[PDB]
Formats: structure tokens, sequence, C-alpha cells
RNA sequence: AACUCUAAGCGGUGGAUCACUCGGCUCAUGGGUCGAUGAAGAACGCAGCAAACUGUGCGUCAUCGUGUGAACUGCAGGACACAUGAACAUCGACAUUUUGAACGCAUAUCGCAGUCCAUGCUG
RNA sequence: UGCUUGGACUACAUAUGGUUGAGGGUUGUA
RNA sequence: UGGUAUGCGUAGAAGUGUUUGGCGUAAGCCUGCAUGGAGCUGCCAUUGGUACAGAUCUUGGUGGAUAGUAGCAAAUAAUCGAAUGAGAGCCUUGGAGGACUGAAGUGGAGAAGGGUUUCGUGUGAACAGUGGUUGAUCACGAGUUAGUCGGUCCUAAGUUCAAGGCGAAAGCGAAAAUUUUCAAGUAAAACAUAAUUU
RNA sequence: ACUCCAUCUAAAACUAAAUAUAACCAUGAGACCGAUAGUAAACAAGUACCGUGAGGGAAAGUUGAAAAGAACUCUGAAUAG
RNA sequence: UUAUAUACAACCUCAACUCAUAUGGGACUACCCCCUGAAUUUAAGCAUAUUAAUUAGGGGAGGAAAAGAAACUAACAAGGAUUUUCUUAGUAGCGGCGAGCGAAAAGAAAACAGUUCAGCACUAAGUCACUUUGUCUAUAUGGCAAAUGUGAGAUGCAGUGUA
């Protein structure tokens, strides 16, 4: 950080990503996109979106449990996936917590707010590969 | 006159030199009193100055000097708009008044050589600092 | 909001508009002379920059 | 036999609840308040009473006006409205 | 402004008490029992009872709860049976 | 007292709302440190007093 | 070095006055009134909890040593000296065994550099590559307490490149870890005797 | 035997020690932004479930406008109004109680007037 | 009018403008 | 803390218990074993809030005294005994029965005070220096309706303070109380409007 | 005191910058402390609590990757085992 | 007018307005401008002294404050507002000449910036506040224009111009 305005020091980072405002809290909570989509709209990550299809790289599952999004828990730092459940000693079973920087995005909404988005990935994905 | 200390009639408790009551006198010129006793009253007019007309015994006849900041005569003519500006709001009980400016003792060079460098609390401040440089 | 616009609309074009059309900013800043009071220079300023502004020069080798 | 028994004849409140400041602290007698100095003009701060100002002072209450004049001033205090550089149109 | 006046016909009735208590004195005594406004001087009660149930007022007693609340107690003309009210305002 | 000032009625009527036990389920809550609502002023223990 | 202060103030906020002996409990001052089980409790002493330390840290503590004008610049050019000398560069670390000379003098290509991968491409065949690797493999995670302090630890200083004129090389430099660029006007006695270890 | 002494293993008791920390502390840097246009502070009532903290004022855990674009979340009423918007920020439009400089006069009384405009009832 | 409810007003010091005023201060017309 | 051992490390760090083995005159060190879970150390230089047994030290914890020794003893003080429950001398309670205060009350009301303590229901741990199913406990609900009783109103002792002033101001350990008519005023008109009234 | 010289022009008024900053707002660092420490307060902290009042004013951080916070059965009124 | 004989027009001075229009109070209080103002302590006791023109108290402002174009500093080959820093200086000097206290000038630097009434013959008050209406147009206590309408002002204001 080069800069003045910047923050290296450990404490403040901690204030910044644990007591995240909502909108901050979706940029923490984005999720790479998979080899597939990264060809298609040459964009790295989009941040989650409910109909999202997900499948989890890490811990237990390490590859699959093709499944969608049924809401992104933003204060509790996990997104919650349809398929994906641990049994509980009282035969309930409640969702495992998946943090989406462990997650591919197999599939993306299109909103005409998602593509603009993508658009904006699209063409700064020109500027930097170009410097 | 004699600003007679507000004693309990209880001697000063503690050392002879602080035992004086009625000959213990203003720093302060009856000139700057009479201005900030109007001055809180009149709050909305900003005191430029005060002379004197006559004296007997008990009483001390000044006419002092009031501006009407807010108006617009007073702001329109461009000698005084300067006046007008919020560093000016009670001149009196700062001694930005001529009575004021003399009983706080501002006078260049020599004789208030010791407080003109600072205004009276400021010079004091400056000489009792041990000014501590970083690479000693 | 309509009531308030009837009365934005009406006390526009007229002087001494109710205290609460009259921006709230801050005490200081409202009593804080306008800025046509603060430009005016004496006849005899005006003369001496008139003649004399301060002109964009140069100095040296 | 003033002993426990000064304590037990104990029963007519010296201090009410404060109009100012509600710390129950004045005086019926005197009509004054200690700390807050009761419709006396001045709430007496003392600079002594370095904790009484911490007490008294900016942060302990809400601060709902002078709060929203901070950002304002960043704003460069303007009475307008910003809205929307484009299209949208709300229709169903 | 002017400022529109802050204690409507609605605003003075907050609530009908419902307790078990409340219940009773609807099918004995003939009175509707509400939950009122701190603000509403019995007088306000009464107009505002007439104008919002078309019921003819005759007496109204209130009472202030320990729960910083207005119960007042609204006698009803014997044109007007209590309990065919209390249930056009839905409530058993 | 007895029959107390307006303003006293007020003021001990909010304290008597303070006196209940916390909903049980606001305990479950993620980060939550409330096990209690431990501000119960219970009249014989903690008065109001002075 | 950053002046580190304890609180002025602290252990000075309790009111505390000392119970004179008749009171069984000793003369150390105590807090006053009632009920907190702050009081009373334990005010002030060095000794005590909540207390004040004996000598409290202040602001007036000593940084700087100004140092005489001949004497750094003596040990400046005895780092550029040692930076010849091969025994002395191999007893600091740095994994010189295969090195084309000392002492290493590059044409002034090597400044006009825009590019790490093209810096690296040249500094390996240079002979860097062993001292290099001997940096990014190393870094690791602070012992101390340090690690809070954002001192997250040490890792390697493989090379001082110098150069005269910045054509793209500092920028290109920066990247690569524990790799420094100096210029010749200005030699840092930091850089060539870290930790007053002759052989940079 | 039991007990006592001495040592050791195991279990208690107790919270030292270690490692962590959305906090504290001190130095540096940018800015000047309370108030009779009714402050700071106090009191009072407010969340579907809250009693506080925190937020807010009677439009009460918040409203316009604006930005972002789908949460909140303990449980849920809700979730819908995700495409005109959640929710958080922005917060420039409004609201902003009873007070407090505190302003009709008072205040172990939320007590008691006067005045203008206005409403219902009776006439 | 009676009876009743809501809003807005009614502190003090003080400048200026407004008009009413006032004093064997003092001037003049009669 | 700078440097370094291309140090160690969740395949178990640090910490710590330890009849592991050993080193040093010692300060102290390493290692094993068990526990552990997330980070750590040696060496050379560099700085200190740097090593504890004490200070009638501080703060927290814990013993012997003492699973019980003081005691839990004033107002005699119960008791038969039905019901219930996990348990019941009291406290839960009837019936019964011994008595107590002995209407100058341990009664029946209120102020001053208390602040939900009142009351129903549920009723366990903690509390009732004992038990305790019961309670002024703990949990859950309800309840304090007035033209005529008080507050209100009124004045008292006395006070808050607008004054001419005085004070460093605030304020006056002040009753100052002076202030055109500071005054109360008419269901009243003619010429200072016309009576009175500080 | 006398005799001179030099030097300004009081008893009036306006005026940036360098200069201060333990508060406030917006920020960045530390050979800072690491829960008897550090601010009084890392936490419903100027809180709870005491005192008529002025004031005095704490103790108290940590399950785990995930609550997966021990379903079920049994003993026990039950807490527990 | 003025002996109580009325009426009108002025000036001065003081009242009455819930009058038209405005303003002050209070807080915050790190920094700062003033007023006001100790003692512990040191002197091995103790009073002057010291602590100290300091704590406490109270009023008032700003982003800095205050200060500010010298009734200066000097004695020169002078320099040239103010502020601060470096220096002089632990010194000139003060002081039971005990304890202890003590600055400025020149010299160096940071930053720099200058000025104006009022008092002379403008000599057709050249000036100003307000109230209304034209216009303008902020969301104005605004500017333009007209009434040449009140009022201020020769008990004095414009304006050259400030040693």
């Amino acid at each position: 950080k080069q800069n003045p305005f910047v923050s290296s020091s450990r404490r403040k980072n901690r204030k910044r990503h644990f007591q995240a405002p909502s909108h901050i809290r979706r940029r923490l909570m984005s999720a790479p996109l998979s080899k597939e989509l990264r060809q298609k709209y040459n964009v790295r990550s989009m941040p989650i979106r409910r109909d999202d299809e997900v499948q989890v790289i890490r811990g237990h599952f390490k590859g699959n449990q093709v499944g969608k999004v049924v809401q992104a828990y933003r204060k509790k730092f996990v997104v919650y996936v349809e398929k994906i459940q641990r049994e509980n000693a009282n035969g309930t079973n409640v969702y495992v917590g998946i943090h989406p920087s462990k997650v591919l995005i197999v599939k993306l909404k299109l909103d005409k707010d998602r593509k603009a988005i993508l658009e904006r990935r699209g063409k700064g994905r020109l500027a930097a590969l170009g410097k | 006159g004699g600003r007679k200390r507000p004693v309990p009639k209880g001697c000063t408790y503690g050392k002879p030199k602080s035992h004086g009551v009625n000959q213990l006198k203003p720093y302060r010129g009856l000139q700057s009193i009479a201005e900030e006793r109007v001055g809180r009253r009149l709050g909305g007019l900003r005191v430029l100055n005060s002379y004197w007309i006559a004296q007997d015994a008990s009483y001390k006849y000044f006419e002092v000097i009031l501006i009407d900041t807010h108006h617009s005569a007073i702001r329109r003519d461009p000698k005084i708009n300067w006046i007008c500006k919020h560093v000016h709001k009670h001149r009196e009980l700062r001694g930005l008044t001529s009575a004021g400016k003399s009983s706080r003792g501002i006078g260049k060079g020599y004789r208030y050589s010791q407080t003109i460098g600072g205004s009276r609390r400021a010079a004091w401040k400056r000489k009792n600092r041990e000014h501590m440089h970083r690479k000693r | 909001q309509k009531q308030k616009e009837n009365l934005r609309k009406v006390f526009k074009n007229k002087k001494y508009k109710p205290l609460d059309l009259r921006k709230k900013k801050t005490r200081a800043i409202r009593k804080a002379l306008s800025p046509r009071d603060a430009n005016r220079k004496t006849l005899k300023e005006i003369r001496k920059r008139s003649v004399f502004p301060q002109r964009k020069f140069a100095v040296k080798a | 036999t003033k002993g426990t028994s000064s304590f037990g004849k104990r029963h007519n409140k010296t201090h009410t609840l404060c109009r100012r400041c509600g710390r129950s602290s004045y005086h019926i007698q005197k009509s004054t308040c200690a700390q807050c100095g009761y419709p006396a003009a001045k709430l007496r701060s003392y600079n002594w009473s370095v904790k009484a100002k911490r007490r008294k002072t900016t942060g302990t209450g809400r601060m709902q006006h002078l709060k929203v004049v901070r950002r304002r001033f960043r704003n460069g205090f303007r009475e307008g409205t910003q809205a929307k550089p484009k299209k949208a149109v709300a229709s169903k | 402004v002017p400022t529109r006046n802050r204690m409507d016909a609605y605003n003075i009735i907050k609530y009908p008490l419902t307790t078990e208590a409340a219940m009773k004195k609807i099918e004995d005594n003939n009175t509707l029992v509400f939950l009122t406004h701190l603000r509403a001087n019995k007088n306000h009660v009464r107009a505002a009872v007439r104008k919002l149930y078309d019921i003819k007022v005759a007496k109204v007693n209130v009472l202030i709860r320990p729960d910083g609340q207005k119960k007042a107690y609204v006698r009803l003309a014997r044109d007007y049976d209590a309990l065919d009210i209390a249930n056009k305002i839905g409530i058993i | 007292a007895a029959h107390k000032s307006f303003r006293i009625k007020q003021k001990l009527a909010k304290k008597l709302k303070q006196n209940r036990s916390v909903p049980q389920w606001v305990r479950l809550r993620t980060g939550n440190t409330i096990r209690y609502n431990a501000k119960r002023r219970h009249w014989r223990r903690t008065k109001l007093k002075l | 070095r950053q002046a580190y202060a304890v609180s002025e103030l602290a252990g000075h906020q309790t009111s505390a006055e000392s119970w004179g002996t008749g009171r069984a409990v000793a003369r150390i001052p105590r807090v006053r009134g009632g009920g907190t089980h702050r009081s009373g409790q334990g005010a002030f002493g060095n000794m005590c909890r909540g207390g004040r330390m004996f000598a409290p840290t202040k602001t007036f503590r000593r940084w700087h040593r100004k140092v005489n004008v001949n004497q750094r610049r003596y040990a400046l050019v005895s780092a550029i000296a040692a930076s010849g000398v091969p025994a002395l560069v191999q007893s600091k670390g740095h994994v010189i065994d295969g090195v084309s000379e000392f002492p290493l003098v590059v044409s002034d290509e090597v400044q006009k550099v825009q590019k790490t991968k093209q810096a690296v491409i040249f500094l390996r065949r240079l002979k860097i590559w062993a001292d290099i690797q001997k940096v990014y493999k190393s870094q690791r995670f602070r012992a101390g307490r340090g690690t809070m302090r954002d001192r997250r630890r040490i890792a390697r200083r493989g090379p001082l490149v110098v150069y005269d004129k910045d054509e793209g090389l500092r920028k290109a430099f920066r990247n690569i870890p524990g790799i420094e660029t100096i210029n010749v006007d200005k030699l840092n006695l930091l850089k060539l005797a870290p930790g007053g270890h002759v052989g940079r």
C-alpha cells in the first residue's frame, strides 16, 4: 500500500471484514467462476446471487454436490447450498457452512444488473493485460 | 477603585505576602470594567472603544462605542466590514478593545519584553518548554 | 412534501421566507457576511488595484 | 442512642429527581442541584471534576442533530437534490 | 406548516384492553374498556368513541396503569349494548 | 408515597418492565453474550434507593 | 524508532488516600466509598491492581544518536569494500558458490529492464539463482508476539543491485522477494551491511 | 486396623501459564463542521417476539431522495413490493416527543392561566 | 353564546424601523 | 528488535505434569513420557515495564481451626393429626389441641417511607443463617377507574428572582427591593378624559 | 539638573502565513500492552453497585472447523448419574 | 404657548408595544484570550524568596487563537510588523545575593504582506438603513429600477489622505 489512505495494520483490517456493512460483505462473499464460465464471459469472480449453481472445491466434499444456494447468510459469512447437509444426533439435517471462497460458480443468474457487472469485468480484463 | 479581596474576614489562609485586602488593585483598568458590563447586556453589538467625559468621587463617566454587525449599513460599507467577522465577538473580555489591550500590556519593545513576545500567558509557556530536538 | 413545495413556490419571489425554508446550514455560516459584502472595496482601493494589479512577470537568467 | 437509631429516623427526602439530569441530586430547601446547577443558566461543569465533565459530555447521549451536521459539512451544506442519471422507468 | 392536529380520533384509542376482567365489564356493566393515549383528556375519549364506533357515551372514567398507559372505562348509553359492539370491533 | 406523584409512577413503571427474565430464544443468537437479563431489580435486593 | 509511552493519567484516576494504620490493613492507598468491590481495594501503587508502574514510559525517551559526519561514511566505505572479498559474503549466507565475478559488474543494459520476468532471466544467468531461491522458501510466520506489530517475520535479504540511472530498473526489481535496488548517490549503510554484518 | 507422616499415580478444587484479541495506549497527518432556524445532556415511549446495549420519536429499531441490487435471521410474522426494490450505506427532502440555554408562570404539581384560529355538542 | 378537544402564540436584555406618547428640558405660532 | 541457521512446525507449536536420561560449582539447560492444539526457538549484535518469598505488600484462590468446635438459645411452644408430595414437627392446610399478644395489640387504618412488595396460577435450584411441595422467593398473568378524599388552590415559616447596584464573573452564604404611570382599575363621558391606587 | 544627539510618532482601527491541538471529525504508524496487564470500561462501561449529595465506581476476554450444544434408552420427583 | 389660559409645529430626553426586523445567553473546553488566584513543597527548621505571575474558580472565541506595520531595535557600514524555532543563556541580571531564579537586542532560520480612519475647501449629503411597488432570481437579511415615500445624518456623514 503505497498511497497515504492506507491500512496494513492488522487490527484495523480486522475491523473492516468482521464488522463489514452488508454491501462490503457481498465483495467478501464473492466466489470465483468455473473454468467453463471463465472462457465464456472472461470474468474471474462474481458475488453470490441466490440461484447460482455451486460445486465445493473443499471439505468433506472436495469435488461435487452440484447444488443451488439457498441464501447467502452474510452476517454469518457463510453460504448454505441445497443438498449439502450434516447429520445431527437429533436426525436433523442442518446445512454445512460453506464459504464462497471455497466454491466454483457453475451457473450464473442473468439479470440486466448481473450482465452489466460481467460486462464491467469484461472491459477491465483488456486493460491490465495491455499494461 | 480598589478591588477589596472577597475575604471571609477570616484571615487569608496562608503566607503573610497574601494578607493585604484593601490595597489590592485591579490589573484591569476602569475603562475596561465599564465596557465588559455593557457588553454582557448588549451582546449583539460589538464594542470598539471607550472615552471619558467626567469624574466625581464614586463614578467615572464613559461613552462606549457600539456597532451593529447585523445592520446591513455596517455590512455594506467596506472599511468596517471586517468588524462583522466572528473574530470580534466580545472584544472586551479578550481585551481587543483599547481599554483591554492596555491592561494586558502589549507594547513593543523592552519595557514589555516580557509580555510582548507572548501576549501575557503565552510568553511564560515558551520559556518553560524543553524543546527536545529528535537528533540530540 | 406537496404542502412543502406549495409553500416553497408561494414564498418563491418573496423575501423573508419562513424559518424552515431558510437553509438550516449552521448558525455561524448564516451570519457570516454574504459574498457581495466581503468583496466590497473602498473607491481608493479600486484606484490602487486598477492601475497596479499584480502582473505575472519573471526573474532571471 | 443515635447510632443505628440515627439511620432509623431517616425518612425525609433531601433530594428529588433533577429536571436537568434526573441524577436525583436537587436540594429541596435550596432549590439547587449539586452537579448540574438547577435552572441557574450554567451547568456547574468543574474542571477539578474531570469525571463530571466526562459524564455530562457529548457521546453519552445520541447527539442527534449535531452528528448530521458533520456529514452535511463534507456536502458543503447544499439544499438541493442529486437525482438520477439513467432510465429507470417504473411501469408495473 | 401549519402542523397537523396531533391527536386524531385514531391516536386517542390505541387498543381495547381485552384482559379477562375487562371482558366481564362488557357483559355486565355495558362498558367498553380501551387503552388510551396519556394525552387523552377523557373528553378526547368520548369524542373518539362516538366518532369511530357510532356510540353515544354516557360517562368516561380514566385510570393510569402501572405500565405507564391509560385505561378508559367508557359507559355506553342504554340504547347501545356493548357486547354486540365489542364483536363489531371483532373481539371476543 | 402510597399515593405516588405522577413523575415517580412513570419512572417506577418503566423499572417494572426491566425486571423481566430475557426471552430464551434471544440467548441462541450468533455472538450472543446475553445469558440472562442480569439487571433484574428485585425490590428487597436492589432498591432503587436514593 | 517510534515513541511509545504509558498513559500519563493511568492509575491517577482513583481519588484514593491511604488509610493510616490502626486500620489493620496495609499502608497503601485505598479507594474510598462503597459496595462496588473496587472500594477499597488497592490503588496507585506500582505494587497494586490498576495502579501505575514505576518508571512510567515517557515520550521524552531518546530515539536518535546524531552520528559524527566522517564516522558513518567510514562504515559505509568499509561495507562497500566487504562487498567484494568472497569469504565475507559467504559468511553472511548468500549462496554465491558459482558466481561469475567479484566485484560483479554487468552491462548497463541491465538498467533498462521494464519487466520482472526479464529481470529474473538476467539475474539467474548472471548467477543469482541459488541466492534468490534462498529468499522465497524461507518466509515464515513470526515467532514473537512480533506478528501483531506488522513484523510478520524476516526473510533473506538476497541481492543489492546498484544503478546509476533508473531507466525502469526499480519497479521491476521491487517485486522480487528480498531483492532491493539502490542508487550510487545514496548507498545506504543499512542495505550494504544489514545487522552490521558486512558482506552483502 | 483407623489416623498421621513422607513420596508417587489418578480424580477434584482453583484459574496461574501459554498462545490468541473487532480493545486499549502513544506519536504523526488532513479538516473545522453545536445553539433561540431551540444545543449538548436528561426524561419519557417505541422492535412480530426486547428487558438492555444500540437506534429512533408519537410517521418511534425509522420515513423521502440517492447508491447498490436481494436480504434479515435466534425463532419467526414477514420474506413477496428481487424489473424500479430488500437490506445497508448515502442521507441533500421531511418528521424530530417531554425537556434542557428553555422563553406565559411554576416545578416534593406533567400545575395553572391568558390569547388567536379551529372542531363537536347544545342553541 | 354555553360546554368541550386540537393547533399556533404570550420570557428577558437590546438595536434599528413603526406609530402612539411625555416633560413649567426648551423653541416658535397664535 | 536487526541479521542469520536456504532454523523448527498442526506428520503436533508453544504451554504444562512429570523417580526419563544427562550437563554445569550455580545461575539454569536439554531430552524422554503424558497432556496439547497453532504457532515457536538457537546464535551474533541491538533495548527494556527484565527474574520475587517476604514490603502490618497488592489482587485472586485455599488450608488447619472446623463436616464441625462458636453457634443457629430472649418473647413458655408445641402437639394429635387428615390431605399431598420426591421429601412435610413448623413451612401446606382443615379438624382437633396447648398457649401467646391481651384492644395503650403481634389487632383494624393511614401519613412520612417502600415500589409491584398486592393477588391468582405454576412451583425447582438458589433464598427463608433449619427443612420448605409453600412464601414478601423464582417463573407467568392480572389488578390501583372519583366534579364531591387528598394533590390541585391558598398562604405561613420561608423561598425563587427581574433593581438602582456590587462582584473577577458566576452570582450576590444578598431580601436588595430602588424600577417615567415598575401600581391594582371602571357596565366611563366633557377641558389632565374623569375617581381612587406605589 | 544642564547641554546635545540618535531614534521613532503613543494615549485609535483592520489584517493571511509560519506558530497551538490530550477534545471533535477524517486518517496513518509503533523494537506500545496483552486480560491482576492495558483507559475507569476489549463485555447491556461511566455500566452494575454504594453514598443524602458532591462523588466514589468494579470484578468480569477464549467450546468447536461446523452446534454437530449430547437424539435415544435407563435410574432418579428432578438437577444429575 | 407656558400665570394653569387652548391649540399646533419642532428639538432633547425617557417610556409603552405578544409592534416590523434582528441579535445575546447555553455547551464543548485539547488548544487559546482575559480576569481572578493558592498552598503543599524547597530552603534539611522558617517568614522574604521558592513553588508561581503555577493548581483550583469564572467569563469569551476560532480553526487556530492572540498578536500585528513599531511612541521598535540600535549606536551600526544599522537594521526595519507580528509569530515561532535556533541562539544569546542557565547568561546580563535578580536573590534571608541563601535556597533558587533569569529574559531581549544583533547574529541564524521557518514563513512573509500590507495598511485606514478622523482631523484640510466635495462644496449643490457627494452617504446610509427601512417600506411599497417594477424587474431579476436565489430558495437572498440579495441586486437592478421607480415613488426622488418615510427615517438616520450638518449634536455630523462622504471623499482625497494617515505622519
